[PDB]
RNA sequence: UGAAGCUUUCAUACU
RNA sequence: UAGUAUCUGUUCUUAUCAGUUUAAUAUCUGAUUCCUCGAGGA
């Protein structure tokens, strides 16, 4: 059977090695189941919501690149929340038609009554796209910041 | 450890006696052959050597002791009591601004795990 | 519950042989109280005296 | 224990006397032993080797770390984030500063052990300050290349 | 972890 | 034909000493009112 007690020796007997018992034939070893001592050998080793209600009108935003050495502004209206825009770095593999010869990376800017900004970057690793790290968000002029 | 926290005391009690930013007494010791690795920003013990410095600057204000005698938390305890009450309501105020940045910090993770990353739009 | 009249009188058992170097530690049958002096019990008591 | 080195990161490739043969210039490896795994019935990467003197497991500790054995991160030790297939060279201060880079950690991290050989299981735990050091361990060490072996940063616990 | 002995009305195999 | 072996079944108070015997066990031979729900156990 597909029991792993159940064993063929090189002699060629039957072997039943929880009970270390020989059996001439399969039914000895069927018989010998049904018995008290396989039966007590056995026994021993038995032991959500705020996405829903985000409005998206999807304006035009203002973005202005710059390339420096040692950083992008996108200028954004009066949002009347504490929820800062939030920047984050996705894969090109997802896309709404998911169009050929996409192996890029793209850095997209979001927040809650405007439109997700996005930019691509051609190149492996130049900055960081970190939140607290190298990012800014002065509310009394409203402008954001990314380095 | 005690040898190297005696020359750092030493090193702020010597440089707490300068008219200068750079015209101390442990300046002009760099170029006398003296080691000094206490002196280098890039050190772990600047940092405690820093602070023993603004405690010699400290110890020479004149009402730290030196030409003054405080009378008000030497001979009345109820103004240590009030200033220890000030600095209760003053840790409680830090707290609750803790916890009000730790709310806005959860309010973002929220806001930016719910919001809709494949509408991408390049301009 | 308790074991077999077999297990009890076959395994040497109902003899309990005892050791002053183990606490007074009363073993049971032949072959148990063989491997005694090699366990750990036996080595602890026996460093107590060096 | 303490004159037995726990060594880990093994592959298919090295053997029971593979490792005596591989310390034996280090120092006298007495023995090795390698357990056996229930569903396989192979080692698990983990082994040991019991040495005679406290001073040549030292030197093949010292000797042996962070070693690359038959494509495999070796490394001889003294006998809410889940990141997975770790090396076993790292310890915790070095995962805590190698954690510092992205994020503040809130306290020292802990690494899973096993029962029996207790040097290192293979998984580990470590907690963030905010929310945001776990996105950027899941968006940048969640694949970074580690040494000579590749892990896998996830998050333990989440609420749809 | 382990110790499976003794007996017959069994029943089954080998000499 | 009549011998052996292997499965199944049975396998003898968690109450105390002495004698025969045993390597030691084992075996054999002798001594040592109350509780519970008319009933059972000690
Ligand atoms: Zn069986
Ligand atoms: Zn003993």
């Amino acid at each position: 059977n597909k029991d792993p007690y159940f064993m063929k020796n090189h002699l060629g007997s039957y072997e039943c090695k929880l009970c270390l018992t020989l059996h001439n034939n399969e039914g000895s070893y069927l018989a010998h189941t049904q018995g008290k001592k396989h039966q007590t050998n056995l026994a021993r080793r038995a032991a959500v919501e705020v996405k829903k209600f985000v409005k998206i009108g999807r304006p035009g935003y203002k973005v202005t690149k710059q390339r420096d050495s040692e950083l992008f502004q996108i200028d954004y209206p009066e949002i009347a929340e504490g929820i800062m825009p939030r920047h984050r770095f996705m894969s090109a593999y997802e896309q709404r038609i998911e169009p050929p010869d996409r192996r890029w990376q793209y850095l997209l800017m979001a927040a809650e009554p405007y439109e997700t900004i996005a930019f691509k970057v051609p190149s492996r690793e130049i900055d960081k796209a970190e939140g607290k790290f190298w990012t800014h968000w002065n509310r009394e002029t409203k402008q954001f910041f990314l380095q | 450890s005690a040898f190297d926290l005696d020359v750092v005391k030493l090193t702020a009690q010597f440089v707490a006696r300068n008219g200068r930013q750079f015209l101390t007494q442990l300046m002009q010791k760099e170029q006398r052959n003296y080691q000094f690795d206490f002196l280098r920003p890039q050190h772990s013990l600047f940092n405690y050597f820093t602070k023993l410095v603004e405690q010699y600057t400290k110890i020479l204000i004149p009402p730290k002791g030196l030409f003054s005698k405080l009378k008000k938390e030497a001979e009345n305890p109820r103004e240590v009591l009030d200033q220890v009450c000030y600095r209760v309501e003053w840790a409680k105020f830090q707290e609750r601004e803790r916890k009000k940045e730790e709310e806005e910090k959860e309010k973002e993770r929220v806001a930016y795990a719910q919001i809709d990353w494949h509408d991408f739009v390049v301009v | 519950k308790p074991i077999p009249y077999w297990l009890y009188k076959l395994h040497g058992l109902n003899i309990n042989y005892n050791c002053e170097i183990c606490g007074n530690y009363t073993y049971r049958g032949p072959k148990a109280f063989q491997r005694h002096f090699a366990e750990w019990r036996h080595a602890h008591g026996m460093r107590c005296l060096g | 224990q303490d004159a037995t080195v726990y060594v880990g990161g093994l592959d298919e490739k090295v053997s029971e006397p593979l490792l005596w043969e591989l310390f034996l210039q280090a120092g006298p490896v007495v023995n090795t032993h390698m357990p056996k795994d229930r569903v396989t019935g192979q080692h698990q990467g983990y082994g040991f080797v019991e040495f005679l003197s406290e001073e040549d497991a030292d030197y093949a500790i010292k000797i042996m770390n962070m070693i690359k054995l038959y494509g495999k991160p070796i490394r001889v030790n003294k006998a809410n984030i889940f990141i997975g297939n770790l090396d076993p060279e790292i310890d915790e201060k070095l995962l805590y500063d190698t954690f510092s880079a992205f994020g503040v950690i809130l306290q020292t991290p802990k690494i899973m052990r096993d029962p029996d050989t207790g040097n290192s299981k293979g998984y580990a735990f470590i907690n963030f300050a905010s929310f945001d050091a776990s996105d950027a361990a899941i968006e940048a060490m969640n694949g970074q290349y580690l040494c000579n072996r590749p892990i896998t940063v996830s998050y333990a616990f989440k609420k749809d």
